[PDB]
């Protein structure tokens, strides 16, 4: 058995250096005939094999990335590292480390989960949290969908709960959309329209990159 | 009484020269005060640097020099190293006693940013035999020395028993800290996934365990 | 040179404490011994100076009614006794060397003794060993509940390149120590004044795996012969003496018809080196099919792949 | 480089059915083509290599065929675990190159979306901006269209859409749509409407609000 | 069973000779001992029969006045004494066993003693060692001039699988013996009656060369790697411990730019095994050029040639 | 150094088996990477590589001779043998053994002298020796060429001397010509025409295959 | 006197049967004669085969049998082997003596032709110290047992000291012989090349030396 | 098989001159062609292999060139030891094949043959046959022609010719010619003549005898 785990910076400024680590468990980086690769997926689901370092220390890179990338290793830590110099927005991708060499014909026999890297000329931003309440009156004992708009934050991720997890069911959290240099996300919870006027319906939004934790109570409009 | 005053904090870049001064409330510092300069580093390590007004102690690099400038004593570091970042204390002799200053915090710039190394320890079997539990999240070797810690077990812990220490400077001029999540043994047996997140300069290093 | 001071002391209000500072590595009667007080978050205060060669004691006027200096030549130890102790006296007391002849300068200091003056109750430490939890050697000890304030930690090991980190305490009085190891056993030892509440806790998780080296060689055509026998040689160097299992594959499918010859080359104590020979036809080698020797040892699968050089 | 063209990009099926994915190669790759599978929240897993050779753990219901420049992966008697992402990789030469991938989603009964429109909040209008939100929760199939109307006029600028993955419990989809205006522009109008066109209704599901309190 | 008779005897006319026949490997007093005369180019003549158990002698009427039979139980030896000897008596005399109880039959015979009756002078043998003369081990001895007639030859060796051939004599009285050997020393011993004119001559030409085994292996492309280092391994097994010299050639021209690594693998008493490693480029191997490791040991040139498999 | 020596029967009857031995001196037949070949030259100077046996015991034959030839070896005697089954007149040739394998590209680095093999349906025949004397009178003190005709013998060779070797100079012995199944040869010696009438001029003809030794005195004609 | 008569020579092929007879001049051979049959092989090796008239000796193969046929004794070999080629002697007992026959030479056919092995020895240093020399040419293992020997040093030796032995049968039923060339030590030092030719069945085996 | 064509079959030269021999190949043999040399009474000796590579013992005056299907051996500054037989062998593939060979003879001054005719002996005529012999000793160049004439009529049947190798001492040639008749045919005629045509004389050298005693 072998386990590969990626570890990255999350986000990087253009023209800077990108560095990603792959920690390996179960096997040695010098065990005979194994090769350790860096591969990456672009947002349009295109995979690009970047390169590899071998059990013997040899390296080989995709010619389209030559002079930019460097793959190194620490065998006592059982880690191997990808460095990509002068990153641009076209380097934004999900980076995997893989292992091939169990089979004979250049086939990845182990994969890591992958780490996301956004190359953006943007800084850490805490989100603005707005309430989402209906613009009309509710019929008695109906169902009401309330929500929270988590707007203008960077980077990913953000964690949204409802009443500190008490409202577990009926929750929809949508994938964030990146506009300008900021993310916008919407969360919703469906509760009885009789629960809302007598009890508290609050969304808890946590953005750890800015150490932000905010509570937004959904108050009916007038 | 007679008091001794130094600058609160100074900042120098590696390779530059820096001067730290030492003023007396009596008026002017002379050779009769035996203006001593001592250096303090993390873990309560004190090192005598200079005696007299310029008499360097054996084992002290030549880049440290002492002099009298104006009415004050002065310690000049010519060609500062990153290892020189420390707290520098002045000491003046008055008749029958010695009076220290407040100390100057000398920071050396140019040091690169360092992301924290994080280790997450689960509770031992001996603690689980009690009705409580303590997950331990140690953090080392981060620079600058400001860091925040969050925990994740049930999605978004709000209070629980999350506690952290203040950043403390290591001998390598990096910083260390530790975080703790105290829960009950029943709560430990109830939940399975546990994670410690450590945010530094907007980047998060995360460790996790289960069972 | 080393100036040994106790880690911490504890007294009740109004009592008296006797702090010590043991000399080592220098002429005891050639240096002045100063005592300096530091309260947390504050600067330094000079208390007294003692001359070990004679009885030359000199005190700051502020500490004359509280401090007494003593020198013990046979024990090579300086002493400072504090009386009329209050909470105003809870602080770290350092001893320091000063050179007298010629120029006047400081050099060596002690680590300082943390004196706490309190009537509060005492809580002794709880030592819990920190389980590394597989996925990395990182050991540690958690000192949970303890009190008057101070706690000290040391580590034992069966040698090895070992680093240790002692972490600051919480406001709720919790402490943690950790140890990174570069195959032995480990334990931690904690002291908590008053007296010597010396507790200790052990832990270990050992490993033992030998990684052999594979060389897959090939016998090619002799240019002087019309037909040559193509043979593959899987050399396994430095495996465990009694644990090695070799199988062969062609195009990643195991070979069961052709028999391989696996023999021992050399023995070196608990290690050994073997060679597995497998014959293939000239057509099979020319077909640019792949060939693999899969060596299994201690549950680990090492492999070697070969193929005629294409193009 | 060898360019791999994978088709189709999306498949929908029920457990027990048979599906097939195809990969074309810009140049001959002999038999060296591999198929990998990714389940939601799991790492990529190698299924087949060298065109037809299965890993020991790959179930027999997966098979591969083809050569030269045409390769096909066939999955028979679909189990619920087989729904996910599949992609091909040529391993004839370096650099190793991949295909676009195919999403195999599980089928379910047609479900109409729950549509809900939300006006901008006072907190946001304080800063000078406004965001009108429209939710379409728990619908199938994924095909759905949204039209923003302000006083009856269609609006296409300032709109962002976000779809969820296929739900792991009820196999439905959810969609959010946010229309961003300035406060000055938002306060020029009265009626705000989102229309949701879906297979489950001939007429679009219409949700509206009046800016007047 | 063995009936030992003297090789040859010599007497003068009118004298008397005492021939013997020593028994071995059987009951001496349970068999009849016959004496039979054979002249060269003639048939057999029976002389007498003697019973070793008693004194039962019986003679042919023709030989009664010339022959006397005797039996020696303590020596287990039969005897026949011939008197009134003339040239008519020069012949080979055989002793033979005959079984008496139950059926009557012959079984074991002696080799026979060649009796010569002559007054002629005696010429003793000249032993010359025959030099094999290189080009083949074949040793031999030439017995040049000798005379009354008979000559006998035996060989000594330090064991080994050895064959010997004794050749007939010339009418001019010359004889030759030869020995074929399958590393020792050799010598020949010749007896020439009258008496024991035992002469001896030695000869030897030794050899000592150890032939090692060559295995020229090749590290081919790993199909998982884009670039592979092509390396040639010249294994030399079982050479002389302190005599081996390895050089490398490409297309039969010696390689002097690239350095080879020649190391010792194993030692077995006075023998050893080594390996010489040489790196070549992928282009050089793909070019289908030949590669040679030339091993020189004890003045002998062993070689190994390799080349990528063409077509 | 290596020496190769051929040894054959000299002559063989058609449909019979031909066997030729090569004795090797200096090197072992099992020394690494050496190959031992049989080659043959036909009367018209055409060389034909027949086959080889290797140091490892492997054999390879010319496909035109396959199913007919067999190459074996005795390594203790350091000899290797060629056997050719069902010989015909087209197998008459000069047979060499050779060694290749010192150089890398299939080149004979050692040659034997070669042994002649005549495939002929003819038996051993002693020669008829006739004198060759002029058919006219000689001028006094001139030079005279006398001779001997050695006709109708088989097989080769035949040895012709003059006065038991006393007449060494002025001798011409011509190569034998094979007509029918028999050889014809002529020898000549040139002597002073004053030596012939007062001294004996005799040719000694020796044919060891028939153990024949004859003397022919050249007598003047009348 | 009484004489015993056998055939001079008989010839049999391997696998066949052959009968050798033994006649007495007295008239008829009876059981009272104790008709003995003995076998002689090269190097004067005599082996008793049969006693009485049919009493086979221990160690004799069963293919040898004895009987009385007509008025003669008879030894029958049933299934002859190549090892049976030898001289067979009959012996009859008369009152006070035993009378042998002349012997029958039994030849076994089917034996393949064998070319001679030839070895040429130069003179030793000890003989060259004298005023003579003897080159030795040994010949073994040839069949049939007729061979001729020539020498070659000066082209065509006529007389010199060429001498040969007569062919003698070996125990393997092949034949051996030796040839000698006696010359003077001065003649040895004068000439360099020496060769012995051995002609057998029209084929010549030649050996040579020099120095 | 690869067919090697060697040219020319005969060369004549003096020491110090330069000669060249050529070998064509029926198919490309790359560079693998070897040149061997044989001296009179000596074993074949390898001179050059792989087209241009010399053995360590081959003198520098021997060189080789060519490739594909055309190869040439050049010998400069001829020494007396260089005269003999040369032949080429392709060593590109099995079976190894050879060329016809080239004889390099040494030149000398033209020499007229000594011609001598011999009638049949009485010993031969006793058996019923007759052999008339004609010798041509010590001539150069080798080119020479012999005509048998019986009573002036040319005879071509029953003639055998035999030439010697180039003499190792005087570089000349000798030739024997035997005409075989029956006794009955031999005794039908009177005049027997052999004519020798050689470069050294415009008219042929004529030797005759009369059958009459
Ligand atoms: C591989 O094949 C070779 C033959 O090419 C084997 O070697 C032969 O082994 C036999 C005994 O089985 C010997 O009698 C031969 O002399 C060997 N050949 C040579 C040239 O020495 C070898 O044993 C085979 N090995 C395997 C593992 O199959
Ligand atoms: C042949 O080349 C290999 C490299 O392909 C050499 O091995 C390297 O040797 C150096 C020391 O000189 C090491 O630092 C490398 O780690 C080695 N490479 C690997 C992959 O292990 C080898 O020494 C060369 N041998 C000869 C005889 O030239
Ligand atoms: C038990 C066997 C473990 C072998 C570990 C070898 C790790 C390093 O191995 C080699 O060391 C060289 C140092 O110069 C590096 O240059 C090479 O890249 C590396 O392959
Ligand atoms: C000192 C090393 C000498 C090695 C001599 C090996 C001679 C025989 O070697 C092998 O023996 C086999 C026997 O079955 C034969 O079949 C093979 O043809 C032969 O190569």
């Amino acid at each position: 058995d072998v386990q590969l785990q990626e570890s990255g910076p999350g986000f990087v400024t253009p023209s800077q250096s990108l560095s990603v680590t792959c920690s390996v468990t179960g096997y040695s980086l010098t065990a005979s005939s194994y090769f350790w690769n860096w591969i990456r997926k672009f947002p349009g689901n295109k995979l690009e094999w970047m390169g590899y370092i071998g059990y013997d220390g040899s390296v080989y890179y995709n010619p389209s990335l030559k002079s930019r990338i460097s793959i190194t290793r620490d065998t006592s830590k059982r880690q191997f590292f990808l460095q990509l110099k002068t990153v641009t927005n076209d380097d934004t991708a999900l980076y995997y480390c893989a292992r091939h060499g169990y089979y004979s014909s250049r086939v990845m026999d182990a994969w890591g989960q992958g780490t996301s890297v956004t190359v953006s000329s943007a800084k850490t931003t805490a989100p603005s949290v707005y309430p989402l309440a209906p613009g009309s009156g509710d019929t008695t004992n109906s169902m009401v969908t309330l929500g929270c708009l988590v707007k203008g934050y960077f980077p990913e991720p953000v964690t949204v709960t409802w009443n500190s997890g008490s409202l577990s069911s009926g929750v929809h959290t949508f994938p964030a959309v990146l506009q300008s240099g900021l993310y916008t996300l919407s969360s919703s919870v469906t509760v009885p329209s009789s629960t809302w006027p007598s009890e508290t319906v609050t969304c808890n939004v946590a953005h750890p990159a800015s150490s932000t934790k905010v509570d937004k109570k959904i108050v009916p409009r007038g | 009484q007679a008091v001794v005053t130094q600058e609160s904090a100074l900042t120098t870049s590696p390779g530059e020269t820096v001067t730290l001064t030492c003023r007396s409330s009596t008026g002017a510092v002379t050779t009769s005060n035996y203006a001593n300069w001592v250096q303090e580093k993390p873990d309560h390590l004190f090192t005598g640097l200079i005696g007299g007004t310029n008499n360097r102690a054996p084992g002290v690099p030549a880049r440290f020099s002492g002099s009298l400038i104006g009415d004050k004593a002065a310690l000049t570091i010519t060609g500062a190293q990153t290892e020189d970042e420390a707290i520098y204390f002045c000491a003046l002799w008055y008749s029958n006693h010695l009076v220290f200053g407040g100390g100057t915090k000398l920071t050396v710039l140019g040091q690169p940013k360092s992301s924290p190394s994080v280790t997450l320890f689960p509770p031992s079997s001996e603690e689980l035999e009690t009705n409580k539990a303590t997950l331990v999240c140690t953090i080392t070797d981060f620079y600058p020395g400001v860091v925040t810690v969050d925990w994740k077990v049930d999605g978004t812990p709000v209070t629980q028993g999350m506690e952290t220490t203040q950043p403390s400077k290591q001998s390598n001029n990096k910083y260390m800290a530790s975080s703790y999540l105290t829960l009950t043994a029943g709560a430990w047996e109830r939940h399975n996934s546990y994670s410690c997140q450590v945010t530094h300069e907007g980047h998060t290093v995360e460790k996790s365990l289960s069972r | 040179v080393q100036l040994q001071q106790p880690g911490a002391e504890l007294v009740k209000p109004g009592a008296s404490v006797k702090l010590s500072c043991k000399a080592s590595g220098y002429t005891f009667t050639s240096y002045w011994m100063h005592w300096v007080k530091q309260r947390p978050g504050r600067g330094l205060e000079w208390i007294g100076r003692i001359d070990p060669n004679g009885g030359g004691t000199k005190y700051n006027e502020k500490f004359k009614s509280k401090a007494t200096l003593t020198v013990d030549k046979p024990s090579s130890t300086a002493y400072m006794q504090l009386s009329s102790l209050t909470s105003e006296d809870s602080a770290v007391y350092y001893c320091a060397r000063m050179w007298y002849y010629g120029t006047y300068y400081f050099d060596y200091w002690g680590q300082g003794t943390t004196l706490t003056v309190s009537s509060a109750s005492i809580r002794n430490p709880q030592l819990y060993p920190l389980k590394p939890c597989k996925g990395t050697m990182t050991l540690g000890c958690l000192v949970k509940d303890y009190f008057p304030g101070p706690v000290t930690v040391t580590w034992y090991s069966d040698s090895l390149n070992m680093s240790t980190v002692n972490f600051p305490a919480l406001g709720s009085e919790l402490k943690v120590t950790t140890s990174q190891v570069t195959a032995k056993n480990f334990t931690c030892h904690v002291t908590h004044p008053p007296s010597f509440n010396e507790s200790r806790t052990i832990l270990v998780r050992p490993v033992n795996i030998t990684e052999p080296t594979l060389e897959l060689l090939h016998s090619s055509c002799d240019p002087n012969a019309f037909h040559s026998t193509i043979q593959l040689y899987c050399f396994i160097y430095g495996h465990i003496l009694n644990d090695v299992s070799v199988s062969w594959l062609m195009d990643d499918r195991e070979i069961t018809d052709t028999l391989a010859q696996t023999v021992l080359i050399k023995e070196e104590g608990k290690l050994a080196s073997t060679c597995s020979k497998l014959n293939i036809t000239e057509q099979q080698w020319m077909s640019e099919s792949t060939f693999t020797c899969k060596v299994t040892s201690q549950g680990v699968d090492y492999l070697a792949h070969t193929r005629r050089c294409p193009d | 480089d060898v360019q791999m063209n994978q088709s189709p990009s999306n498949l929908a099926a029920s457990p027990g059915e048979t599906v097939s994915i195809n990969c074309k190669a810009s140049k001959s790759i002999s038999r060296y083509l591999a198929w990998y599978q990714q389940k939601p929240g799991k790492a990529n897993k190698l299924l087949i290599f060298s065109g037809s050779t299965l890993q020991s753990g790959t179930p027999s219901r997966f098979s591969g065929s083809g050569s030269g420049t045409d390769f096909t992966l066939t999955i028979r008697n679909l189990e619920p675990e087989d729904f996910g992402l599949y992609f091909c990789q040529q391993h004839n030469e370096f650099p190793l190159t991949f295909g676009s991938g195919t999403k195999l989603e599980i089928k379910r009964a047609d479900a109409a979306p729950t549509v809900s429109i939300f006006p901008p909040s006072s907190e946001q209008l304080t800063s000078g901006g406004a965001s009108v939100v429209c939710f379409l929760n728990n619908f199938y199939p994924k095909d759905i269209n949204v039209k923003w109307k302000i006083d009856g006029s269609e609006r296409q600028n300032g709109v962002l859409n976000s779809w969820t993955d296929q739900d792991s419990k009820d196999s439905t989809y959810s969609m959010s749509s946010t229309l961003t205006l300035t406060k000055d522009e938002y306060e020029r109008h009265n009626s705000y409407t989102c229309e949701a066109t879906h297979k489950t209704s001939t007429s679009p599901i219409v949700k509206s609000f009046n800016r007047n309190e």
